[PDB]
């Protein structure tokens, strides 16, 4: 089985810039049997290049591929808004045809710090034995962020899950949610519930908290 | 493009049968099955040439999968047996291009186009369960929303004021809790002066359990 | 019987010839794309075998899979056709060397138009005759 390695894992460029994606094989594959695919969230992959060079019918000129042997490259000379997605390289010359791991091209915009909110659990849920505390990070770039939960100043670990949106179509920002799940028993045994957020666009951390029963 | 069957949810140890039908007259041409797990790339499973019935499989699924084609319908089939949690992925169906094709003993390989829309196959032991909806109670901008906790299976749909309020809404992707159940949250951001100006009601609909809950959200 | 079809095709010249797919001695299945037709008057589909007359069911994948055309013979006229890997109609025989009974006639068989695309404008004719002791019922395509 031929191993296809793609790099970088994520490319952050602004519309108009040149994007170069790399695909490196373990064996020397034939340049006639390499294809590149474009895939947007939810949709099926669309073919861009075949034979490592030829463009598919209906693909703009700004897409172009090259390379031979072990190293292959796909180039988007002038990024348009609809070019931002994940890209895959495929080889179809060896008996088990293989694909590389995705290279995601992402819109680069100005660094924007998130808007942080915290939501206490509802009494409707507390009567049912569970307690969920939610921390909301809204409209921020880039996607890299950190959320720390502190219950009575004690840092938490292992009882929280995150969820992030795709890059927004209009402002190219992200949003994030972090849910802290406790039992009703352990929730009532503590007073202060804080969410500490650290982002590239934040000079100092931003903490949001509430006091149980108040 | 190619039409595939809808989403499927089966318990571990069972078997799925994903269909792939096309509208054109290119049914007899070689077809290829490929799956994609959330964190991984595309993984080839097998293929079939419906004109002759040749089936070639990847070494991984040599004894677990069987690919078939029905000429009466316009459908080629993929049947994966003895399911595991690793088999949870989106399963894709594509045609092998004819121009420049290479066929060795019945295995046709080339670039892949067109594609089917894909088929989500979820392998879980959890049972179908309706969700609980709880309020997320809240110059600058304000935030409120709805928490759609402990449901199975995917998906759930969330509207706001019966679909009248769409701007500034973030319906987050579902997360799989340790209990095998899903949990989701949808939020809406408004200017602070508009927080007490109007009324907010999220509309949570869950068809696998026929559960529809409208929840009023207020500070 | 369908698994005996040599499916080895290499359209390296980007022509797309494989679309319609969907002295006679020993031909190697590794150089054949699609079914092999021989014409003991009536057309006969030849399957893959080994060096002995034993059929093989590997879609012509083995390099020892062959077609024993010389063994499939009645002293009557004989000929075979097939598409080779790169899309060239190959023939063998002496009457023509394919399905060509007459210099202007041709034996109709389910893959006549793929091996001979220029014979689409020919007219079918029902033929019935005894050759070598066997009655042959087949259709001939002539100008
Ligand atoms: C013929 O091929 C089909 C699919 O390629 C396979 O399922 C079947 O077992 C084969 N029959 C043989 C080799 O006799
Ligand atoms: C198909 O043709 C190309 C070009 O001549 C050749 O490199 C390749 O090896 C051929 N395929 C096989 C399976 O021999
Ligand atoms: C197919 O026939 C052409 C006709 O000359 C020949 O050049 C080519 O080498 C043949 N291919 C094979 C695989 O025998
Ligand atoms: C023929 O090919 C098949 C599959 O490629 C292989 O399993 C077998 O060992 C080969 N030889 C014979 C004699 O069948």
């Amino acid at each position: 089985e031929i191993e296809l390695t793609q790099s970088p894992g994520t490319l952050s460029l602004s519309p108009g810039e040149r994007a170069t994606l790399s695909c490196r094989a373990s064996q020397s594959v034939s340049s006639s049997y390499l294809a590149w695919y474009q895939q947007k969230p939810g949709q099926a992959p669309r073919l861009l290049i075949y034979g490592a060079s030829s463009r598919a019918t209906g693909i703009p000129d700004r897409f172009s591929g090259s390379g031979s042997g072990t190293d292959f490259t796909l180039t988007i000379s002038r990024l348009e808004p609809e070019d931002f997605a994940v890209y895959y390289c495929q080889q179809y010359g060896s008996s088990p045809q293989t694909f590389g791991q995705g290279t995601k091209v992402e819109i680069k915009r100005t660094v924007a710090a998130p808007s942080v909110f915290i939501f206490p659990p509802s009494d409707e849920q507390l009567k049912s034995g569970t307690a969920s505390v939610v921390c909301l990070l809204n409209n921020f770039y880039p996607r890299e962020a950190k959320v720390q939960w502190k219950v009575d100043n004690a840092l938490q670990s292992g009882n929280s899950q995150e969820s992030v949106t795709e890059q927004d179509s209009k402002d190219s920002t992200y949003s994030l949610s972090s849910t802290l799940t406790l039992s009703k028993a352990d929730y009532e045994k503590h007073k202060v519930y804080a969410c500490e957020v650290t982002h590239q666009g934040l000079s100092s951390p931003v903490t949001k908290s509430f006091n149980r029963g108040e | 493009l190619l039409e595939q069957s809808g989403p499927e949810v089966k318990k571990p140890g069972s078997s799925v049968k994903v269909s792939c039908k096309d509208s054109g007259d290119t049914f007899n041409e070689p077809v290829t099955w490929v799956r994609q797990a959330p964190g991984q790339g595309l993984e080839w499973i097998g293929g079939i040439i419906p004109a002759f019935g040749v089936t070639k499989y990847a070494q991984k699924f040599q004894g677990r999968v069987i690919i078939s084609a029905d000429a009466s319908t316009a459908t080629a089939y993929l049947e994966l047996s003895s399911l595991r949690s690793e088999d949870t992925a989106v399963y894709y169906c594509a045609k092998v291009g004819l121009r420049g094709i290479v066929m060795v003993g019945g295995l046709a390989m080339n670039w892949l186009d067109p594609w089917g829309q894909g088929t989500q196959v979820t392998v879980s032991s959890a049972s179908t369960k309706g969700p609980s909806v709880f309020p997320l109670a809240p110059g600058g901008t304000a935030a409120l929303g709805c928490l759609v906790k402990d449901y199975f299976p995917e998906p759930v749909t969330v509207s706001w004021n019966s679909g009248a309020l769409t701007s500034g809404v973030h319906t987050f992707p579902a997360v799989l809790q340790s209990s095998g159940l899903y949990s989701l949250s949808s939020v809406v951001t408004v200017p602070s002066s508009s927080l007490g100006t109007q009324t907010y009601i999220c509309n949570v609909n869950h068809k696998p359990s026929n559960t529809k809950v409208d929840k009023k959200v207020e500070p | 019987h369908i698994n005996r079809t040599a499916l080895n095709c290499n359209d390296s010249l980007q022509t797309g010839f494989i679309t319609s797919l969907f002295p006679c001695d020993v031909v190697s299945a590794r150089t054949v794309c699609g079914p092999v037709y021989c014409f003991t008057p009536s057309p006969v589909v030849v399957g893959t075998t080994d060096k002995l007359g034993i059929p093989t069911y590997n879609w012509g994948e083995n390099e020892t899979d062959v077609f024993m055309l010389e063994s499939l013979r009645p002293g009557g006229w004989f000929g075979c056709t097939w598409m080779n890997s790169t899309g060239f109609t190959k023939t063998c025989g002496a009457g023509g060397s394919g399905p060509w009974i007459t210099p202007r006639c041709l034996v109709d068989y389910p893959y006549r138009l793929w091996h001979y695309p220029c014979t689409v404008n020919f007219t079918l004719h029902k033929v019935r005759m005894f050759v070598g002791g066997i009655e042959h019922r087949f259709d001939a395509a002539c100008n």
